[PDB]
RNA sequence: CGCAAGGCUGAAAAAUUGACGGAAGGGCACCACCAGGGGUGGAGCCUGCGCGCGCGCUACACUGACAGAGCCAGCGAGUACUCCCUUGGCCGAGAGGCCCGGGUAAACUCUGUCGUGCUGAGGAAUCCCUAGUAAGCGCAAGUCAUCAGCUUGCGUUGAUUACGUCCCUGCCCUUUGUACACACCGCCCGUCGCUACUACCGAU
């Protein structure tokens, strides 16, 4: 199973770099397109480029699907996007504390589809391997400061990207009392998100967004009583988990259940928990001279 | 009871999200509050507004719960960092 | 400052800061070594007190040193004479003027002057494999070591 | 944050992933599995269709059934 | 430009040197002796991070004939004490026959 | 390709057709019709083969010596032995092509790593 | 450059598809029952958060102390790593370097000597936990965010008790759809909205 896995890791690579040449070529077919219905004079490389015409003539058709969005992009995600439920482990670091452990199955509460499991002894090696054996779709650390959590490594699986993220400002749901918390309700949730408008954000959303179950299309815009939210300034994505009932047509009445995050990325990893060695496609560039002026996602 | 679920038990007490009444029922509450009441519901259904403490006090100790509030502690004093 | 202790990336500092409150004071930092390091004052360390935690780019070395480039404001002085030379006035001496007439040598430090260095031709160590790396990858690129 | 989310669920647009059907590929209508010139053109994509037909049995048949 | 400068814009400028009372620590590290070391490290690391790709990707049923003609690296285990992961490399000596050794030993 | 672009009949069959050649692994991707026009080749299904393949998967060193190897018959895949150098193996049999099981070459590679298990 | 760019004005709906429930029946949950375990909460140290609160760390004796003997790990290699600051003295015109003083495991096993002796294991409450899990043990590293008052790895020793149940506490879902054979089941319930029509009541 192994082998396979690395099969399809090195084969989604190599599509990869495929999939770049093609668009590198694919950025002159769609101009000879656009000439051809409109009839404004184009270049006389794309109109000379005779290998062009014969590629084009065959293949005409994936760039209008493309434009009316009827295929997908080779994605790691587009596989198995909405057919199946994706269920997902909570573990903490290697020696958890009491706060970190109430705080890993808040979260786990969180996600509908999660289960919680204790490291004790568990070889990180070991882990990918028996996620991998048993088809979760992905993974979360916690690394606690002193019962204050403070990183998240969202790792996608068989051989996804990995988010890293660093959190402040947390609040724990085991702080206030029973008297006035409860039990929180397990729905499946709606999602919001504001800010995201780069290809960054796009991959963050869609890597963020690809961990709850797919919600019932027929009267999702009326039904579902809780609700999750992103919103990111300053690329520091701040979350939280509100419960809703709707007291009107015109009005809504809210109440903050979960927990609060302003979760900063500061990696992104092309590869799995284990891979240390894998490609990045994002880091927290400080230390650089306008790596605070930028802002990503 | 859960978060929702009291919620709604007590909306529905506040008679905010009761079945759509009659006129004749319209007549009965004319003939026969809730500003304070939904503060207190805010209040009490968005905790965290302020930080509490789960296990209640130590000793128990009877003589005649918030405990701070971060976020107007953080506006204040960034309004004083200002000045 | 002088590193102290240099992990990998992180390295604490120890001749720059008097106390933790100068150093939470100056938390979040712009510092900089001398190769061209940059780096970040974090936080204060606490056992030693006045030492504290940078995050580098890359790992320093023990010979570097620390530097943090601040702005001081200076305003000059606010004297006047008015040079009433028909009638007389009091001309102020110079800094050569005054260090001849009462006898105080120029200051002066050693670590100051410029000096020529002796740069030897840096060779470095070979590479070093770990053993089960070693032991574990495949028959095409095993090494051979006689 | 309080107002974005008032926003978004009093005029709801919520950005979740929404249940497609498996089959949409084969399957354009999702009839139910129980009780129930241009003719150029639809000869044209009859032909394609037993070509295809065709084809697929042998790159099975050669793929050794592994498909 | 390159005419448009003094004598004096183009003097060089000073390298400073360690201080007299830290010498014992070794040389002053400057930008160009920097640079020395982050291109060792960055090879090494990159060197080392194409050999964790190759022990990674390692199909475990390989079968070359130097598999026969060789002797492999095995294990701590296996190799004892003296174990490192490089194979075992042919000094040239090998076992002398009887009748060789007569000569030799004829003429020492 | 000589449908019009438009139709919903040409669509499906060419995401079908590109779908069915990548898991077989001719092609080497799924995107092009024009990799169909001017990529699918007798010397891919050839490469596609076995004894190149398991070149490709390092099983032997040259393909002469998988050809030599698979008809002296030490070469299963899946659980089945196979006998023909003409196997086809799909881009699913890559990963199980193996050895046979009580197989000299298998003993071979165990003593080269020095972990041969005589149980 | 032009349009946008002239204030009956002065802060706090849709519905033949809609609103809210009730009764029954299911399923799930160490935020539930059940059996046990372990924390925190007692004393001291401190990061943190708002004097207070938790999180870790240390100490508190039968599970003892002392002395011998034997026997076990894994991840770790950037011409790189050092805990101070000083009394003296050597060689230093001067800046320094020297020399001497002061402030690859834990564990475990076996074998003996001695005998409980300020030399006392944590209330109410509340939280968590079901197999290489709890817990004990040390070693390494310090990886652009966080973390030395610590963080993350890695190995070692490794149990008790459930593994059923919806009875309590909750959460979800059925009472419409989505598939056809055998086989079964047999019109769940309330208060209103909206719509069509019918006539009625009283002002203009």
């Amino acid at each position: 199973m192994l082998r396979k896995q690395a099969r399809q890791r090195r084969d989604y690579l190599y599509r990869r770099a495929l999939l770049l040449r093609d668009a590198e070529i694919a950025e002159k077919r769609a101009k000879l397109r656009a000439a051809l219905a409109s009839g404004k004079p184009l270049d006389p490389k794309i109109a000379n480029d005779k290998e062009l015409r014969k590629d084009f003539d065959y293949d005409v058709s994936r760039d209008i699907a493309k434009e009316q969005g009827e295929i997908d992009i080779d994605d790691e995600y587009s596989e198995l996007s909405g057919i199946v439920d994706p269920r997902v482990l909570v573990t903490t670091s290697r020696d958890p504390s009491s706060r970190l452990m109430a705080f890993s199955k808040e979260i786990r509460l969180m996600f509908p589809t999660a289960i919680r499991l204790n490291r004790g002894n568990l070889i990180l090696p070991d882990l990918v391997m028996s996620a991998q054996r048993e088809r979760l779709s992905d993974i979360i650390l916690l690394h606690e400061h002193r019962g204050t959590p403070t990183a998240i490594t969202i790792s996608h699986f068989p051989h996804g990207p990995t988010l890293m993220a660093s959190l402040h400002n947390v609040v724990l749901r085991a702080d206030i009392p029973k008297s006035i918390k409860g039990t929180v309700s397990e729905s499946y949730p709606h999602l919001i998100f504001e800010g995201f408008r780069t290809p960054l954000g796009q991959r963050v959303v869609k890597i963020l967004k690809h961990l709850f179950p797919p919600r019932d299309p027929t009267n999702n815009a009326k039904s579902g009583n809780r609700v999750i939210t992103f919103v990111n300034q300053d690329d520091c994505i701040e979350v939280r988990h509100h419960v809703y009932v709707r007291t009107n047509y015109n009005s809504v009445e809210l109440s903050e259940v979960g927990p609060r995050f302003t979760m900063r990325p500061f990696s992104i990893t092309m590869g799995t928990l284990e891979n240390k060695d894998a490609d990045v496609e994002w880091h927290l560039s400080q230390y650089t001279r306008t790596g605070r002026k930028k802002n990503y996602f | 009871g859960s978060q929702l679920k009291r919620l709604k038990a007590s909306l529905r007490e506040q008679g905010l999200i009761g079945p759509q009444k009659s006129k004749k029922q319209k007549r009965q509450n004319a003939n026969d509050q809730k500003a304070e009441a939904l503060k207190s519901i805010r209040e009490q259904f968005n905790p965290f507004q302020f930080k509490t403490n789960a296990r209640g006090p130590k000793f128990e100790v009877t003589t005649n719960v918030i405990k701070g509030r971060p976020e107007l502690s953080r506006a204040r004093s960034e309004e004083k960092r200002r000045q | 400052g002088t590193p102290w202790k240099i992990f990998k990336n992180t390295a604490f500092i120890k001749d720059m800061f008097n106390s933790s409150l100068e150093i939470a004071k100056f938390e979040g930092a712009a510092i900089r070594t001398v190769s061209g390091i940059r780096g970040q004052i974090k936080r204060a360390l606490s056992k030693p007190e006045g030492y504290f935690r940078a995050t580098f780019e890359d790992k320093i070395l023990l010979s570097d040193i620390v530097i943090l480039k601040a702005w001081y404001p200076v305003k000059p002085k606010q004297f006047y004479n008015p040079a009433t030379n028909l009638i007389g006035w009091q001309s102020m001496r110079l800094t050569g003027e005054i260090r001849r007439a009462e006898n105080i040598p120029t200051p002066q430090n050693p670590n100051s002057t410029y000096r020529k260095i002796e740069r030897p031709e840096r060779h470095f160590n070979p590479l070093r494999v770990p053993k089960n790396l070693a032991a574990e990858l495949p028959f095409k690129s095993q090494i051979v070591q006689t | 944050i309080e107002e974005l989310i008032k926003r978004r669920i009093l005029a709801g647009e919520f950005d979740e992933v929404l249940r497609r059907r498996p089959d949409m590929f084969g399957n354009p209508h999702g009839v139910r599995r129980g009780l129930v010139a241009d003719e150029k053109l639809r000869r044209d994509e009859e032909e394609i269709k037993r070509m295809w037909k065709e084809i697929s049995a042998k790159l099975d048949a050669l793929s050794s059934w592994h498909y | 430009m390159s005419s448009l400068r003094h004598a004096i814009q183009r003097r060089a400028h000073k390298e400073r040197a360690q201080p007299l009372e830290r010498q014992r620590l070794g040389i002053l590290e400057k930008k160009k002796d920097y640079r020395l070391r982050a291109r060792d490290y960055k090879k090494k690391q990159a060197v080392l991070k194409s050999l964790r790709q190759k022990a990674a990707e390692r199909n475990e049923d390989e079968f070359y004939f130097g598999m026969m003609s060789r002797k492999g690296p095995g294990s701590a285990l296996t190799r004892g004490k003296g174990f490192t992961g490089t194979v075992d490399g042919d000094r040239g000596n090998k076992a002398l026959s009887v009748e060789t050794v007569r000569l030799l030993k004829t003429q020492d | 390709s000589l449908l019009p672009p438009d139709n919903e009949v040409r669509r499906k069959h060419e995401t079908l057709l590109l779908d069915k050649l990548y898991d077989m692994g001719i092609l080497s991707t799924k995107a092009k019709l024009s990799a169909v026009e001017h990529n699918v080749t007798v010397s891919a299904f050839a490469r596609r083969r076995l004894p190149v393949v398991m070149t490709r998967l390092r099983m032997a060193e040259t393909v002469q010596a998988a050809t030599k190897l698979i008809e002296q018959g030490h070469v299963r895949v899946g659980v089945e032995e196979v006998r023909d150098p003409a196997f086809l193996v799909t881009r699913n049999m890559e990963d199980f092509v193996t050895w046979t099981v009580g197989s000299k070459i298998k003993q071979n590679i165990m003593k080269y790593r020095d972990k041969l298990d005589d149980f």
